[PDB]
DNA sequence: TGCCATCGAGAATCCCGGTGCCGAGGCCGCTCAATTGGTCGTAGACAGCTCTAGCACCGCTTAAACGCACGTACGCGCTGTCCCCCGCGTTTTAACCGCCAAGGGGATTACTCCCTAGTCTCCAGGCACGTGTCAGATATATACATCCGATTCCAGTGCCGG
DNA sequence: CCGGCACTGGAATCGGATGTATATATCTGACACGTGCCTGGAGACTAGGGAGTAATCCCCTTGGCGGTTAAAACGCGGGGGACAGCGCGTACGTGCGTTTAAGCGGTGCTAGAGCTGTCTACGACCAATTGAGCGGCCTCGGCACCGGGATTCTCGATGGCA
């Protein structure tokens, strides 16, 4: 798998900005958004894979994601726990 | 799990406004 | 030919997307991105579908909150257009950056 | 093949008390389950710390009351303390 | 033997006192647990659940609905000051956001 | 320790930034003790025949503001003199702005106002400044 | 007839106070303020000296951090003077105010 | 004895020194009242928690550990006072 | 009436890194606070890890995983190296 | 009965393994504690202490002093990225701040 | 000469009747977790004492806080220009959905055997007390580094004649 | 149509005032060491169960494949907003003289924190029952579409009156 960050298209980022109340968007915003999302996902996925490896499993479960997010102060409801 | 030498110390970058 | 002025359709989309609850990123590209990021930490990994669903919900919530903060920072500087400087200021004050 | 536990039946009973003609879906019920578990862990952890600070081995209702006062905002804390006091008095008298 | 009566009925509650007692005893919180701590905890949890459910049911009624969905819970939580304080760092799946447009953006 | 009644339900207060404000008209009157430059047929005739740059310099002299090319002729024609008297801080501040104008621009302003283009800088200044207090039909 | 221009002494003061570590508030007024605030929660309260010391240390750290955030918000808007609106923006983005 | 109007004991020169340690060059005249309000809210929260800790232990004296626990509970860990 | 702290061990470590350097009492108090804070962080993470996987014992595996969860990258790598070396030496020359 | 040797000397450590074990057993973390957990934890604590002390001693030497004070610890922590991340929400009493003035405020 | 109110055109956005379905809400049987009843040992509540430290009053000096005046530079409004982002129509592109198939691995029992908790000794590492001396804080005396007002000094206007 | 010839404005070049770092001399109180002792960690056992390992079974995750069809990509005008420049006016910074209360050293006085001893009620633990909740299954109505009007809402084109 390579160059999958381009799958986050400009219309999708525009919809996410519209849900946030933004009316006008500069042209240099999309690359910045992609970088911010990449950093966030790297942190969460690293913690979730650590949780998976401690249990000697090969599959990442939703509980691992919930524990990682709770570790980062981002508690999420509606996915068990 | 054991490694060699010291660690790579890094600098903290501070936001500056043009 | 009928035409709307710049800003009418944008306000219509703001009202439309602030009323629904569905996800705004397509599922297949997001899944590919998650697997690509995870390949670095461990090889031959598998995922439940609920794990990727949880990741997507968390990611969209995070981005929407950041866009709200960025819009506040842009209005503070007497603008209506958002720029990368606004994102940088918001992330600096939130503490996600020294 | 082993049984799982949740708070669905008690949440449904409370809802039938407050809104006798209202239902709930599965996703909202999962969210309510998460909420109950979250608040339980928060209060139990604060009571554990309170007992450790004062060098005690048991957790009593005094620790629960102090933890509730430390965690909840004002009016919520007052009415929760009133509810807990009423329940304990009714339990003890009976 | 006299016939049983659960502690929940003794305390006039709907939440289970015995299960809360077992969770406290097996949660690594202390060496010992008093008799009245589960009753207090169950009463507080029931009070908070009822507080959220009342507002959620009102929100569902305002939208001409019979069943509560995650959106109604989100509206109820985010429109209440103290509930918003208690659940400030919590994400509710499929909840959405509160409608809010800044005044400088609306057309002149 | 037991409360009575329900619980007071306060509302969330959200931070909003000042939308600021806008006014349609900048000056309420700005009318002086003299005749409008549009009613003085001869000044209206010279004002109709002069280039945009003389009109820009005259609008900068009258109203201290750069004038939009369409408004510029209307804004100069509706001038009825200054509301201040000889010796006021405003009179001194206009006299200096006249002393700071190039001799060719003073001669162009005299030709807009039907004033004589002859004489010393200080006299062109005095003759324009007396005319801008009381615009008289010549 | 010797005078410094505005900003010179301000920069000297910044360099002087960013090098020292001492407390910048008088102790007796702060102690009076603490006792008055506390007298609402409970009457006839005693305090250790270290308790008031800890409170003052924490308060000064909190205020200095808030002032740095306020300065960033003011420079974002092309100013050098800080205003109450900068404080409100910083506190809203920090999450201390809805 | 009852105390009153001590918030004015936080003087304008003290607020200026605190802003100078934060790297601020110019201050408008309306900042001092806003700073006083912010400090009052912060202190009210911390002191409420600390007095709750004191009352649980059945004491009449607030200790430094009470303040340390209150600050840690609010997410502001302080080093150098016994914890 | 006897109160324990980490002062002598911190002094030994300092005399190892900087043979001709001293420390003040306030700085040593800050060091004691740091040691206690990091101890509680790691112990709490390991306790939650043991609870998640339905275990009764806390072993060096839980400590290693908690260290990887709480420390930034290079710090975590070198801490894992030191801990593994210490455990090997302890189990090596019993 | 042979002559006693501490577990710290066996692990090649300076921090007390027995005290760390005792604190683990009385903190309500789990029901049982393994033999190698206190050794691992004491080694990690020693490593972190040595890192901070090594930076603070350099700061004290750069200020031409032979003793470490809280200011030196603050400078060491806030100038190092990993330590700054680890102790991001911590206040050091009498530590001060890092000298930093924005470029726009400086004279032309 | 426009202006303005003109629309009304056309596009979006509610409001209500009809159909279908799958997800929420009742039943049913069972088993395991909560309940009842009875012992037992210790955790905590209460009752004295002992000092420590927290509070309160009192002069005194002196540095800091407080008004007051002035002037400069910064905040804020207004104008103009251009280029970048929005709205729209057309052509690609791939997400989504409805099946089929195969194997990996998670999830549950059964055995066993090391590994940790729990007792006695017992002895040596660490804490409390006491003391000397040297690192750092303070005090001057002096030289160096900026700040800003001034004076001088290149070239380029207004006066007045020409 | 000059044209000197004063006049002026700027520029770069001082040069005093002041702030600040640097080089010695004292001096004191906090740190580093030494000593005694006591209690907490080490050493040597025993006993029981927590977890590691070995199978075993079935779910669920990963590929693979067509086929609509809506979303995405790409030009293309054009208008509105971002940004730069300029001017004004007032509100903060700097400095000075007068007031005030903070900090310090000192002295009492007593409240309450901390420790110790003594009982006793209450929580852990064990054994025998039993009904509350969970997994499984069925059923019908709340909600999702789907369509026909219907009511407003932008945006510009027009008409009438002065």
């Amino acid at each position: 798998l390579r160059d999958n960050i381009q799958g986050i298209t400009k219309p999708a980022i525009r919809r996410l900005a519209r849900r946030g109340g933004v009316k006008r968007i500069s042209g240099l915003i999309y690359e910045e958004t992609r970088g911010v999302l990449k950093v966030f996902l790297e942190n969460v996925i690293r913690d979730a894979v650590t949780y998976t490896e401690h249990a000697k499993r090969k599959t990442v479960t939703a509980m691992d994601v919930v524990y990682a997010l709770k570790r980062q102060g981002r508690t999420l409801y509606g996915f068990g726990g | 799990l054991i490694v060699e030498g010291k660690r790579e110390k890094k600098k903290v970058e501070r936001l500056t406004m043009q | 030919p009928h035409r709307y002025r710049p800003g009418t359709v944008a306000l219509r989309e703001i009202r439309r997307y602030q009323k629904s609850t569905e996800l705004l990123i397509r599922k297949l590209p997001f899944q590919r991105l998650v697997r690509e990021i995870a390949q670095d930490f461990k090889t031959d990994l598998r995922f439940q579908s609920a794990a990727i669903g949880a990741l997507q919900e968390a990611s969209e919530a995070y981005l929407v909150g950041l866009f709200e903060d960025t819009n506040l920072c842009a209005i503070h500087a007497k603008r209506v257009t958002i720029m990368p400087k606004d994102i940088q200021l918001a992330r600096r004050i939130r503490g996600e950056r020294a | 093949r082993s049984r799982k536990e949740s708070y669905s039946i008690y949440v449904y009973k409370v809802l039938k008390q407050v809104h006798p003609d209202t239902g709930i879906s599965s996703k909202a019920m999962g969210i309510m389950n998460s909420f109950v578990n979250d608040i339980f862990e928060r209060i139990a952890g604060e009571a554990s710390r309170l007992a450790h600070y004062n060098k005690r081995s048991t957790i009593t209702s005094r620790e629960i009351q102090t933890a509730v006062r430390l965690l909840l905002p004002g009016e919520l804390a007052k009415h929760a303390v009133s509810e807990g006091t009423k329940a304990v008095t009714k339990y003890t008298s009976a | 033997r006299a016939k049983a009566k659960t502690r929940s009925s003794r305390a006039g509650l709907q939440f289970p006192v015995g299960r809360v007692h077992r969770l406290l005893r097996k949660g690594n919180y202390s060496e010992r647990v008093g008799a009245g701590a589960p009753v207090y905890l169950a009463a507080v949890l029931e009070y908070l659940t009822a507080e959220i459910l009342e507002l959620a049911g009102n929100a569902a009624r305002d939208n001409k609905k019979t069943r509560i969905i995650p959106r109604h819970l989100q509206l109820a939580i985010r429109n209440d000051e103290e509930l918003n304080k208690l659940l400030g760092r919590v994400t509710i799946a499929q909840g959405g956001v509160l409608p809010n447009i800044q005044a400088v953006l609306l057309p002149k | 320790l037991i409360v009575e009644g329900k619980r007071e339900k306060k509302k969330v207060e959200r931070l909003t930034m000042q939308v600021s404000s806008l006014q349609r008209e900048p000056f309420t009157i700005a009318q002086g003790k003299g005749q409008k430059l549009c009613e003085i047929e001869r000044i209206h005739f010279f004002l109709s025949k002069k280039k945009t740059d003389e009109l820009r310099n005259l609008h900068k002299l009258l109203y201290n503001r750069p004038g939009t090319v369409s408004s510029l002729k209307k804004n100069v024609g509706q001038f009825s003199g200054f509301p201040f008297e000889k010796g006021s801080v405003q009179y001194k501040k206009k006299e200096e702005m006249l002393k700071k104008f190039r001799n060719a621009m003073l001669k162009s302003i005299c030709e807009v106002l039907d004033l004589e283009r002859s004489g010393v800088n200080s006299e062109l200044v005095k003759r324009i400044l007396n005319f801008l207090m009381h615009p008289k039909p010549s």
